[PDB]
């Protein structure tokens, strides 16, 4: 808590990142205490506090990696992915650990999330294509493995790379992409069928049993992942994928949230691109 | 009309003529730098009507007449149009003696009493003809344009415009002698054989503070197309249309960047302003009828 | 004009669309309020004269 | 993708499955909204980040 | 109209001649508001006497419908087809004044008939007569009416649709309000922004610096 | 009565864009002054046309030119054939001694002039407009004249009619300072203020039948009560559901028109980040 | 052969003829324009900077 007082009455304006960010998610990672850091990192952080030159590369680097880690125990991937993104992105010309740590995590997350490996923005430095690639492997073949749609293969490959799992304190990670291969197989049998057999389900997604497959299937249509429904009589299962309609006021609500959030980025961006052309810095004859 | 200005408004300092200023602007002579310069025509209400009145009122017979105004920086303000003594056959025009004679009379009493502008284009109607060029008014323009560089050809189709009930005006300027430079052929089809002689331009209108005022009392009963107005329905396919054209127009700009992206974003703005006002519109009316005994 | 199912056995002759209906009854509303007034104003001249001029100032 | 169809594994039968074009519609300009929001958010701090000159020396 | 001539010629009439020219009336095809015959003195006066029911029928026949009829089928004199046909006309045309959209099994259950068949000429042959408008439908099994005549009011009842209509110009009054304001503040949008153009202009003062350096 | 004075929609723009520039030019609002044309038809007048005219000053005294006068008479014969001088207008409010001079003075070129008059700094929602007939009155002694006032008509051509609705449509003629939102909401505001004054009308008139203050209509109340009895205009369930999709779709074409005007925003502002802040 | 519009129902031996696909187009249109946005937000993020 005494981080968190000073924050607020030590820097200046609610979007700016400063040195002493990283230090309280240190601080909360390292206590295992993820709720008061909360507000500190759902608000986007724009522009970063000079220090007087103290406010080193480093500090940066730590502050989208650990806070990171927050939002993979608090299961919101999404953001966890948009940290690890920009932590990567850094443009730095020298190998880190950090760096190749928030690579690793985001492969894993976004093996999670989606089906794939989320292709980095190309205006990324070129180290981590060179550097950063060639010693971070095991989570590419991982990723291959993944993408092949093979559960049975996936459990092999971890159990063959355990050690490199454990080396680098990731046992907890990829096990929910092995958990969650099962999800994304059902998924796609959703996507082509419409009433199925437990029996049937289970030799295709390879759950061996009926029982264990009408579990799982309860399991996810709880978490609203998917949309089916189960008869126990015949030991089906059938798919009503009719979720929304368009034609209440709850999607005029959403529509008008998302306007104001484009508006008030719009403003932003308008005030900021205003304050950009007092610098006489160009324009001089063109 | 009131909780608002009455005073000289900002649709006043369009009718407003500066000499100097036009002097200026004719001294400096910017069109012949580059020769796509004009492409918007701003015409009052009062020399539209006129237009469309003396083209309707010749019967089959084509009408020819002149046009008053000004130029300043990209457009062409065209003021006031008077009629011309002509008699024509249903096809071709001629002005031979007397139309002269009357646009030099005009001109000079019209100054007599205090009209400041001078001749700025002639005007043709085309009886039931469209709206083009032909092979005669391409040549007449093109020696108006030679000497009496601002200059622009009207041409208006009062047939047509009775019988659709829109009005079909249309301005043209010529390029000079050896300028070359499932989709509908209309676009060389609705001009004739010199199509790649002329270009159009963008036409647009416009009325002062007073003429909408005594314009706002015209007529009182279009209230109950107002309150029933059914926006969002009689101009569905405008609407799609104008989709269309912007994503063409997005693309176009998306090329280009890999200053267009300007009349992108206004293109855009303007249909999404009438969808927003047509729903405003609807709100309005939902509000004021069928909120009322629940 | 319509169409037939011939299963359910139905003739479908025509169906409205809602809201041009609704316009079209908001029209048939100010219709009616205008001829009510033109027969007010005809069956007691005086008395409307009156009306209009004290609401207009 | 090759064809549109959804299989009945109860009386072994191929439906035809039709696509709402609204619904479609509505669901990608969402998601194509939130992704450009989530890449402006993250080209402002990339902005910012120029402008304060980050890099490990 | 057409009841013009017949008050005109029951004016001077009086006693059982006053109670055939009522059952006339009643009979009278194209007469559906009987507003103006029970304003004569005549009638009013009937009230007092053996013949109040012809009075209690003109009353029914102005102002109440058919399960009123029914609910005094006794006291009531008999009546002929003509006079049924009429009343229940009369009760589509009360229920469809305060429902657009008249259900098959309400219609059914006031008006006293079984087979659909029955009910749909009915129908028919009210809208025939053009006292209502509209469209029935048996997929969903409903009548809607576009249109519907004005029946009679009583004296009392006036000050009612008073209070209705003064209910509408109050939401006119806030609709225009809301508007107002709407615009008002619309407008001091587009001022301040002109506000932040006009900061864009201190921006040449800035140009005058250069020129010193 | 009097004579049926039939009055076109295109000398009102005429004297109104005669107004506007005028004024426009001398600064200052003035009084223009000039002519009109039409047609004489047994006991019907109509005016159709009007064109400038010259007047000078002497002292106080306002004197129309007779040669211009004469030369334009002769020059407008030209293009049109069957038009003939009816009357004089000009701008101003109440009727002033100036003007009745003026009349005395162009009656010497008529038998029967009229006298249009103009309102362009009205103050009210009267109509500003306003025809007037000067008879000589058979009075004796002093000319004791009051122009009588005349309940003009708005005979129109279709061409006219076409002309006169495109003008009145006209939108674009601002969205400059003001904000085209005003130009949108003012018609709506209107439109209801004028159902809102004629439903008010009819509520004061059942109010002073209720009253008994005024005779019993027994068809007018009843006509009300048909009118009274249908205020909630549709409202099933379709209607409904068709009004939340059109406004879901017009809150979708606003979110796709928001994003391409702040793309476009993006852009400008990383260009102008690329020239002034970037290391060349 | 594109004669006849209309869809065979084997099950309940049936034959749906086409009276849909109303004036639906203006959603396609919105389609267009949605992907197009797409791309340029890119242009715009990966510009140069």
């Amino acid at each position: 808590g005494i981080l968190k007082q000073a924050i607020d009455k030590m820097q200046m304006n609610t979007n700016q990142l400063t040195s002493i960010h990283a230090d309280l998610c240190q601080l909360c990672l390292l206590a295992k205490c993820f709720k008061p850091a909360l507000p500190y990192l759902d608000v986007d952080m724009m522009d970063i506090c000079k220090e007087n030159g103290a406010y080193d590369a480093k500090h940066f680097l730590c502050y989208y990696y650990y806070g990171g880690m927050i939002y993979t125990g608090l299961k919101n991937f999404e953001r966890a992915l948009y940290f690890y993104e920009q932590a990567i992105t850094t443009p730095a010309m020298a190998v880190s650990h950090i760096m190749l740590e928030s690579y690793k995590k985001y492969i894993l997350v976004s093996l999670i999330l989606l089906g794939k490996v989320q292709q980095l923005p190309k205006y990324t430095s070129q180290i981590v294509g060179r550097f950063i690639k060639p010693l971070s492997n095991a989570y590419h073949e991982l990723a291959q493995v993944y993408s092949t749609n093979n559960p049975s293969e996936l459990r092999n490959l971890v159990n063959k790379h355990s050690e490199t799992f454990t080396r680098d304190n990731n046992m907890g990670l990829v096990k929910q992409c092995l958990s969650s291969l099962y999800k994304k197989n059902i998924q796609r049998l959703t996507k082509t069928f419409l009433t199925l057999s437990l029996q049937d389900m289970a030799s295709r997604v390879q759950l061996s049993g009926p029982q264990e497959a009408e579990k799982y299937v309860l399991h996810m249509i709880e978490d609203g992942e998917i949309f089916a429904s189960i008869n126990q009589k015949d030991g089906m299962v059938s798919f009503h994928d009719n979720p929304e309609k368009y034609n209440n006021p709850a999607m005029l609500h959403n529509i008008d949230q998302e306007m104001l959030k484009c508006i008030e980025l719009d403003e932003r961006l308008k005030a900021m691109d205003q304050e950009i052309t007092v610098n006489p810095q160009f324009v001089q004859k063109s | 009309l009131a909780n608002n200005m009455q005073e000289a408004q900002s649709i006043d300092e369009i009718y407003k003529y500066d000499k100097k200023q036009q002097q200026e602007i004719l001294a400096a002579k910017p069109w012949t730098k580059d020769h796509h310069y004009f492409k918007y025509c701003k015409i009052s209400a009062l020399a539209l009507l006129k237009m469309v009145m003396h083209a309707r009122s010749g019967g089959n017979l084509a009408v020819m007449g002149l046009m008053l105004g000004k130029v300043d920086g990209e457009t062409m303000i065209i003021m006031d149009s008077f009629a011309l003594p002509v008699e024509g056959t249903e096809t071709r025009v001629n002005a031979q003696a007397a139309a002269y004679e009357y646009m030099a009379a005009y001109i000079e009493n019209a100054k007599q009493v205090g009209r400041l502008e001078n001749a700025i284009g002639w005007y043709h109607s085309h009886p039931g003809y469209g709206c083009w060029l032909s092979g005669i008014n391409v040549s007449t323009q093109m020696l108006n344009q030679q000497f009496q560089e601002p200059f622009v050809a009207v041409v208006i189709d009062p047939t047509r415009t009775i019988s659709a009930g829109k009005v079909n005006l249309g301005a043209f300027r010529t390029y000079p002698k050896g300028y070359k430079p499932t989709i509908p052929l209309n676009k060389i089809e609705d001009f004739g054989v010199h199509c790649k002689q002329y270009y159009a331009l963008e036409v647009s209108y416009f009325k002062s503070s007073l003429d909408r005022k005594l314009l706002e009392l015209l007529w009182n009963k279009y209230w109950v197309n107002t309150l029933s107005s059914s926006s969002l329905l009689t101009n569905a396919d405008y609407t799609t249309g104008q989709v269309f054209d912007l994503s063409e127009k997005l693309e176009q700009s998306e090329a280009q960047l890999g200053d267009k992206l300007a009349k992108a974003t206004r293109d855009s703005c303007k249909t999404t302003i009438e969808a927003i006002h047509g729903l405003m519109s609807q709100v309005i009316k939902d509000k004021l009828f069928n909120q009322i005994n629940i | 004009n319509g169409f037939i199912d011939q299963i359910d056995g139905i003739v479908h002759f025509e169906t409205r669309e809602a809201l041009p209906t609704w316009d079209k009854q908001i029209q048939s509303l100010c219709f009616q309020v205008n001829n009510l007034l033109e027969k007010i104003s005809q069956t007691a001249p005086e008395w409307t004269a009156q009306a209009m001029e004290a609401q207009m100032a | 993708g090759l064809i549109s169809a959804r299989v009945d594994s109860h009386s072994k039968i191929l439906y035809a499955r039709d696509v709402d074009q609204r619904s479609t519609t509505f669901e990608k300009s969402l998601l194509m909204g939130k992704e450009f929001q989530r890449r402006a958010k993250a080209m402002m701090l990339r902005a910012a980040v120029l402008r304060n000159q980050i890099h490990v020396k | 109209n057409l009841l013009e001539q017949f008050i005109l010629l029951a004016k001077g009439t009086s006693g059982s001649a006053l109670t055939a020219l009522i059952s006339q009336v009643l009979e009278a095809p194209g007469v559906y508001v009987f507003g103006e015959l029970l304003e004569l003195a005549n009638v009013q006066e009937l009230a007092e006497g053996a013949n109040a029911a012809y009075l209690q029928l003109l009353n029914l026949f102005a102002y109440g419908t058919y399960p009123d009829y029914i609910a005094n089928k006794e006291s009531l004199p008999e009546l002929s087809t003509a006079q049924q046909n009429k009343l229940k006309h009369l009760t589509i045309v009360s229920l469809a004044s305060r429902m657009k959209c008249i259900p098959y099994s309400v219609l059914l259950k006031d008006l006293e008939m079984r087979n659909l068949r029955e009910l749909e000429d009915l129908i028919i042959e009210a809208v025939y007569t053009d006292i209502i408008q509209g469209k029935l439908d048996q997929r969903n099994q409903l009548l809607e009416v576009d249109f519907c005549i004005g029946r009679d009011i009583r004296k009392k009842d006036i000050n009612n649709i008073v209070k209705t209509l003064h209910e509408w110009c109050d939401g006119c009054e806030a609709v225009l309000l809301g508007i107002e304001q709407q615009v008002l503040r619309a407008n001091q949008y587009k001022e301040n922004h002109n506000r932040t153009q006009q900061q864009v202009e201190a921006e040449v003062t800035n140009i005058k610096k250069t020129l010193k350096a | 009565g009097s004579v049926s004075v039939a009055l076109h929609p295109l000398v009102i723009l005429n004297i109104s864009d005669h107004w506007i520039r005028m004024r426009s030019q001398e600064g200052r609002p003035v009084q223009v002054i000039g002519a009109l044309i039409g047609k004489q038809e047994g006991r019907n007048i109509e005016v159709m046309n009007s064109f400038e005219l010259l007047s000078h000053t002497v002292e106080e005294k306002i004197i129309i030119d007779k040669e211009y006068y004469y030369t334009k008479e002769e020059q407008f014969k030209q293009v049109f054939k069957e038009l003939e001088f009816l009357g004089w207008y000009t701008t101003g409010g109440p009727p002033d001694p100036s003007d009745i001079h003026v009349h005395k003075q162009v009656c010497e070129i008529i038998e029967s002039p009229l006298f249009l008059k103009l309102n362009p700094m009205t103050k009210h929602t009267d109509l500003p407009v306003s025809v007037f007939e000067s008879v000589i009155d058979i009075i004796n002694g002093e000319a004791t004249m009051l122009f009588a006032e005349l309940t003009y008509t708005l005979a129109t051509e279709e061409a006219e009619r076409i002309g006169v609705d495109h003008v009145a449509r006209m939108t674009a003629t601002g969205s400059g300072e003001n904000s085209t939102v005003a130009e949108h909401l003012i018609a709506q505001h209107s439109a209801i203020k004028m159902l809102h004054s004629r439903v008010k009308l009819i509520l004061e008139y059942v109010k002073a039948s209720e009253a008994g203050e005024v005779p019993f209509n027994h068809e007018i109340l009843r006509e009300a009560y048909a009118l009274c009895h249908c205020l909630p205009v549709l409202s099933t369930d379709k209607f409904k559901t068709d009004f939340y999709d059109q406004c879901n779709d017009v809150g979708l074409m606003a979110y796709l028109g928001t994003i391409t005007k702040t793309c476009n925003t993006m852009n400008q502002f990383v260009n102008k980040f690329n020239v002034l802040y970037d290391r060349q | 052969d594109n004669t006849i519009h209309g869809r065979i129902d084997q099950v309940n031996q049936l034959l749906e003829l086409d009276h849909q696909k109303r004036g639906g187009a203006r959603y396609t249109a919105l389609d267009k324009w949605t992907n197009q946005l797409n791309s340029l937000n890119q242009a715009v993020v990966s510009k140069l900077a």
